[PDB]
């Protein structure tokens, strides 16, 4: 009666614990004799799996607290076996002896025995297999099996076994009477994120060691990718640059201030250096985006707000609608106008749970058919979160259109055709964003059919508008920017350019010559 | 059209593993264990022939 | 007779207790017997392994004094040297920092009562500077290093024991050949004042009978937790050294053997690392010169968590090499003055940091060769002779001719393309190269334009490759490359889309870079006849 | 004996100053008969005094290569046996794989504990130590090219690499490699440290052809 479900430091898998104690220990809560009135057999066989650094061992050791009685034994797959023939099929067939005999002996009263094979997939690989060496890797399986079916009425054992990996195992060991339930366990959602570092920050918290200033909830909703396993890893980077102030490592001699080491406290920025050391295996790296917008929106004209606004009406078209789930757009205009950031932009500020880009750059040095599978990857795997943004990048780009044949690859054409054109499965919806400069290529292969709509994005051309960038920029005085403008008036009224290129220019003429005599210049021969 | 794709079949080694005798059992297995008993009596001759010399 | 040095500063006390069958297990305080020692025993000359008997509550003890610090009065730090030589003396104070230490016989149960001093053991011993390992360069790396790994053993336990933590127990280094990997971990191992280092070659663990070699790699931890069993936290560290990692532990799930050898090498030392049981007390190092095959599990955190990269040194760091390697050299005056380190520096560009030593090596022996003269001329060896031996700037001059680096390959295509040498027949070359120094300056200093492109065209045969080699040779930085033709010639295609590839991704590592391609034309096959040229080879370019 | 005050030479010398290039009856290349004996055994006949006071380990690897029925062989002979040190110990090319899962490899540490044990013995007195890799070209190949589904051309070059120069010195030993292809060995054994000395051995002069026909007949 002495427990809860709280008092144990396992953050997150709330419902992991639900489904595995409905699943396992319900039945033999009761008086047995309901049970057999009841018709109904215990399982046996328990799989816990999930990627590494996902926290299985920690669940393995401390669940031998709450599980009354006395102690499950724990082995290592590699220790079973033993240089003596005939030893190792000895060893698995001697761990059962005693829960057998006190069982025989016993009846239905017998206390429930636990076994716990950690890192399962060591020997139990799949028994139907060959390179023909010697077979005792074979023998060793087919041991367990014969205790594990056949028990010949024993039923008071639950062997529990972990991995990395479920594939490598035997099927023979995946079949309704051995290891039934098999259950997941993966990376941990924003709360338990934060009951993560509720637990792993306790007993600092307490002692008064770290600052008021550090607020969990905003270092939570930063670590947008990290297993438990980094969390503490984060916990001892912040600590150390705590520590290292007073100690002045290498540096002459080990100078202690006695006096500081009472004051010794962690601080927020010691977390963001702490940040920036570790970094996690989780991939997917979306920050991607960001990197594509560097360049920033400074908004010097009305046409990118009417956009901008077109954008917010299909983000809520797409999430409020039921009958709408599926809608592409495309976005056309001249090259160099710069429109993969604009996309970007309705993408980031969208804020749905799920976003992924894709570009030739990720794309680029694979084969072919590597290129059809990893495109064919990101599609299925979009569709799983309710609400998903999804962007396409120089679409002409990808297919390798080159004018000389023409020439292009077909293959990849007919994908996206085929793919565009998908709806989700049941309750899903999906916004697919499509970004092109090369518009009649598009209407001469004629799959311009599959676009619900289509937004042209104009380059700028009045002077005014170049004056407001330019402001923006900062590039000279007040006056400076005013003289060039005037200059420019006169000079070439008539104005066509793009945005980047006069990025471009203005930092090659802030350099080299800020005067008029260097911008006006290149800006006039490049138009 | 055509090129390359998938080819070998005649051709791959095997290294190989080896277990021993259970006999061999520990190594207290004959003239090993027992000298532990053969050493008492050895003690014994040793004292009855220090009774002799004396 | 000292002088100077008259007071006792800090005395180190091994407290044997007196009679063994008497031992008293109640906790005794340092500060007492402190007070007690300083009270009852006042203004006393003591000396090292000067032996006492000290009655405190009826419990007698030997006091021995192993060890005793002598300071004059001033002293504001006790810079003095804590000396072992019964020579040394002092006289007792009131201000005595007075440590216990167990006797030879560990029967005491002494405590740190607030006592801010150094551990019992602190390994890293308190006064030790990175210009003592000798290892030139790589001057940040120690930071990181030694800030991560040990910056939480020295510092008192129960402090650490406040924060709730566990210490780091990995630690990873990879490169290129010759950088110098395998120096750190053998000082590290000798330097620490730990346990002898166990070393294992790296497919030294292996063997014939089936379950020998795993049994091998867990004897390896034997030790440590016996002592962690028994000793706990005051263990003193453990350190065991893998070399070249990579031989076993590959990702296991390939079909590697045909055994199933290294899934189970694997799998003990995954369990072992880190495991059901608490070790807290064990440091391994790690030396490869790939890190992609070893298995992803290792790389977790809680094993080999800090993974270090070390890379080819700049100049500073080769001035510092000369420093080390020359070292014996000048202090026993067998150089020439003439030598200036500097300059040498500045002529061996791609040099690594195990090139310079065989350039030492030939350059002296083109010294003893002098004297000697193996062969024709034999017996001259005298006494006049091997006197006055001095190797001359001029030998390591002919030295540069027998060792070649190794990664400063491509550069020397670059040097040969202006063997015809440069005219200026014209202005206009001038006003050319003139531009593309403006260009390579302002790439130089600014910070926003991070990528500059530039393109030279003109008629066949006008010598434009060497006009582009003169602008990327004056620039000085520190990575040149070069793509051309001959370079890829008899390749299959796949093999020239995976070089290019390569050559682009290299040319990340360096702050700045300049790379040249020649013959964009050639490169993808043009012929006019079709046309026919190939579209990959183009599609790859234009990505990049 | 013992070193008196004057520096004589080392007591067991290696070379024997009355030595000369014609008594090994290799006619033709000479120039590279200079530049081994220069870069290679020099450090070797001084007196380990100023040596040691020069502080440079002997160099600890010798590769020939050339084309098929040059001479290579004959080099490696001559100098195997005319100098005063231990028998060499011959390994002809594929001589050191071996069936067991852990034979090979015990096989290539067989060869160097002798040099070792005796170098922690003595020291600076030993006696030289030969041994001749016959042939390297045919398992030492680069890491990572050859799909290898049987996994010994790792585990033998990550064994040679770490034995040669790791952890543990060792600065009594000399390892000499010949060759017919030099473009395929591993690149980690061919930096300072390991395999320093890199000598091509060419097809003969007309003069060099003369000094063949010399020394035959
Ligand atoms: N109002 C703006 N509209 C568009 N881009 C802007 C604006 N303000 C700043 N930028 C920046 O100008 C740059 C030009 O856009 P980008 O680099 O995507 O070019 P692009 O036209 O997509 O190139 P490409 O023709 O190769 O597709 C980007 O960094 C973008 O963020
Ligand atoms: N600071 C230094 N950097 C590099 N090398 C140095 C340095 N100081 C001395 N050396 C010499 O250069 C050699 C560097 O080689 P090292 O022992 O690191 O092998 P390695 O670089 O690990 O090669 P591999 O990675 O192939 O084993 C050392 O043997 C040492 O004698
Ligand atoms: N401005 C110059 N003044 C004097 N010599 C030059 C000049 N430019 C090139 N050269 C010399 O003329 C030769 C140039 O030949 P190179 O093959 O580089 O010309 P190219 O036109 O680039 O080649 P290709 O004929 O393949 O196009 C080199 O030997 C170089 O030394
Ligand atoms: N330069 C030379 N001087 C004297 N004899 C030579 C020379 N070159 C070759 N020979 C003769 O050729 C014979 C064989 O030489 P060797 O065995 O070295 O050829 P190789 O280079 O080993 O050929 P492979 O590379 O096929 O083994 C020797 O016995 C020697 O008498
Ligand atoms: N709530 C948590 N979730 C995940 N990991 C945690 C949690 N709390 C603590 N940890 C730490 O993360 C590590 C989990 O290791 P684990 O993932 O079990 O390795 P493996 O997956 O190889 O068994 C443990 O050291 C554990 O102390």
């Amino acid at each position: 009666p002495d427990f809860k479900f709280e008092d144990l430091g396992v953050g997150g898998l709330d419902k992991e614990f639900t489904k595995i104690f409905r699943r396992a220990f319900a039945s033999r809560i009761f008086p047995p004799s309901v049970i057999e009135k009841l018709g109904i057999s215990h399982v046996k066989g328990l799989l816990l799996y999930g990627p590494p650094g996902t926290g299985k061992t920690l669940i393995a050791r401390k669940i031998g607290t709450m599980l009354n009685a006395k102690e499950p034994k724990i082995v290592n797959g590699p220790e079973i076996l033993s240089k003596y023939v005939g030893s190792s099929e000895e060893n698995i067939r001697n761990l059962f002896k005693d829960a057998e005999a006190e069982y025989r002996a016993k009846g239905e009263e017998s206390s429930l025995h636990i076994i716990i094979f950690d890192e399962l997939d060591s020997v139990f690989k799949q028994r139907g297999s060959r390179g023909d060496g010697t077979g005792v890797g074979d023998n060793v399986v087919n041991q367990l099996l014969a205790k594990m079916d056949g028990v010949d009425q024993l039923n008071n054992i639950l062997v529990i076994g972990m991995t990395n990996r479920k594939d490598l195992i035997d099927s023979a060991l995946l079949r309704p009477g051995r290891f039934e339930v098999q259950v997941e366990i993966h990376l941990p959602d924003e709360k338990g994120r934060l009951q993560i570092f509720d637990i792993q920050t306790k007993k600092m918290r307490e002692n008064n060691m770290m600052s008021d200033d550090v607020n969990l909830a905003e270092l939570a909703a930063l670590t947008k990718n990290f297993s438990g396993a980094e969390i503490e890893g984060l916990v001892k980077s912040a600590s150390s640059f705590a520590i290292n102030k007073t100690v002045n490592i290498g540096k002459g001699a080990t100078k202690l201030n006695t006096k500081d080491i009472a004051k010794l406290k962690v601080t927020r920025e010691d977390f963001l250096n702490a940040l920036n050391d570790v970094t996690p295996a989780f991939g997917i790296s979306e920050e991607d985006l960001k990197t594509c917008v560097e360049g920033g929106m400074m908004l010097y004209s009305e046409r990118v707000n009417s956009i901008l606004k077109n954008g917010a009406r299909y983000v809520r078209q797409v999430r409020e609608s039921d009958k709408s789930r599926l809608v592409s757009l495309l976005i056309h205009g001249p090259a160099g106008s710069g429109k993969t950031a604009l996309a970007a932009e309705i993408a980031l500020k969208s804020g749905f749970p799920f976003i992924r880009l894709i570009s030739p750059n990720e794309l680029s040095g694979m084969s072919e058919s590597a290129k059809i599978a990893y495109i064919d990857n990101t599609f299925r795997d979009a569709y799983k979160s309710p609400l998903n943004i999804l962007v396409i990048d120089s679409l002409e780009t990808l297919v390798d259109w080159v004018p000389i044949g023409p020439r292009f690859s077909n293959n990849i054409l007919q994908m996206l055709k085929v793919a565009l054109k998908r709806k989700p499965p049941q309750d899903r919806r999906l916004l697919i964003m499509t970004t092109t400069s090369a518009y009649s290529v598009l209407q001469q292969m004629d799959i311009l059919s599959c676009f619900d709509n289509e937004i042209a994005v104009p380059n700028m051309t009045n002077l005014d508008e170049l004056n407001n960038v330019m402001i923006e920029s900062n590039f000279l005085d007040d006056a400076g920017r005013v003289k060039v403008i005037n200059e420019l008036s006169r000079s070439c009224p008539n104005f066509n350019v793009g945005i980047k290129k006069t990025l471009t220019n203005i930092e090659t003429a802030r350099h080299d010559e800020d005067p008029v005599n260097e911008l006006v210049e290149l800006m006039t021969q490049s138009a | 059209e055509v090129e390359a794709a998938i080819s070998d079949v005649g051709g791959q080694q095997i290294f190989s593993q080896a277990l021993l005798n259970a006999n061999r059992r520990g190594e207290a297995k004959t003239a090993l264990a027992e000298v532990q008993a053969r050493h008492q009596e050895l003690l014994k001759l040793e004292k009855s022939m220090a009774e002799l010399t004396q | 007779y000292s002088g100077k040095q008259s007071y006792l500063g800090s005395i180190d006390i091994d407290i044997s207790f007196r009679a063994r069958g008497k031992a008293v297990s109640t906790v005794f305080d340092q500060d007492e017997l402190a007070k007690q020692f300083v009270r009852c025993y006042e203004s006393q000359i003591f000396s090292p392994t000067q032996y006492l008997i000290m009655e405190f509550q009826g419990h007698f003890f030997d006091l021995k004094i192993r060890n005793v610090q002598a300071i004059d009065l001033g002293d504001i730090e006790p810079t003095s040297a804590v000396a072992t030589g019964i020579e040394t003396k002092g006289i007792l104070t009131k201000q005595t920092q007075i440590n216990f230490f167990k006797g030879r016989d560990g029967l005491v149960n002494l405590k740190s009562s607030n006592s801010l001093r150094p551990r019992s053991n602190a390994v890293i011993r308190p006064d030790f500077k990175f210009e003592d390992l000798g290892v030139g360069g790589l001057d940040k790396e120690f930071t990181k290093i030694f800030r991560r790994a040990f910056a939480s053993r020295i510092f008192p336990p129960s402090v650490i024991e406040k924060l709730g933590i566990s210490h780091v127990k990995g630690l990873l280094l990879y490169g290129p050949p010759g950088t110098g990997k395998t120096l750190i971990a053998r000082k590290i191992g000798t330097m620490l004042n730990a346990k002898e280092p166990k070393i294992v070659n790296g497919p030294e663990i292996l063997s014939k009978y089936v379950g020998s070699s795993e049994e091998n790699i867990r004897n390896l931890f034997k030790d440590a937790e016996a002592e962690y069993r028994a000793k706990g936290e005051e263990s003193s560290l453990h350190i065991i050294i893998f070399d070249e990692l990579d031989s076993v532990f590959k990702q296991r799930g390939s079909r590697g053997d045909g055994t199933g050898v290294g899934d189970n090498v694997v799998n003990q030392l995954l369990a072992k690392m880190d495991g059901v049981d608490q070790l807290n007390n064990i440091l391994v190092i790690g030396m490869t010169n790939r890190k992609d095959l070893i298995d992803s599990a290792l790389l977790r955190p809680g094993r080999f968590e800090v993974q270090v990269e070390i890379h080819l040194p700049d100049e500073k760091g080769r001035l510092q090499i000369f420093d080390i390697q020359t070292k014996k050299m000048r202090e026993n005056n067998m150089m020439s003055d003439d030598v200036n380190l500097a300059e040498l520096a500045a002529l061996t560009k791609n040099f690594s940091g195990a090139e310079i030593e065989g350039l030492v090596k030939s350059a002296s022996s083109f010294a003893i060769n002098k004297t000697v003269n193996i062969g024709k001329g034999a017996t001259k060896l005298n006494t006049k002779d091997i006197a006055k031996l001095k190797v001359t700037r001029e030998d390591f001059l002919n030295a540069l001719n027998d060792v070649t680096p190794a990664f400063g390959i491509s550069e020397e295509d670059l040097k040969t393309c202006v063997e015809g040498g440069m005219m200026l027949y014209s202005e206009r070359v001038n006003s050319i190269l003139k531009n593309g120094a403006r260009y390579v300056r302002q790439v130089r200093e600014s910070d926003k334009s991070r990528l500059v492109s530039l393109l030279i065209h003109g008629p066949a045969g006008s010598g434009k490759t060497a006009l582009a080699a003169e602008i990327a040779l004056k620039s000085g930085f520190p990575f040149i490359r070069l793509i051309s033709p001959n370079e890829l010639s008899g390749m299959s295609e796949s093999a020239k889309i995976a070089y290019i590839d390569n050559t682009f991704r290299d040319a990340y590592k360096s702050p700045l870079n300049i790379l040249v391609i020649d013959s964009l034309e050639t490169l993808v096959d043009w012929v006019p006849i079709g046309p026919r040229f190939s579209n990959n080879i183009l599609q790859m370019l234009k990505v990049a």
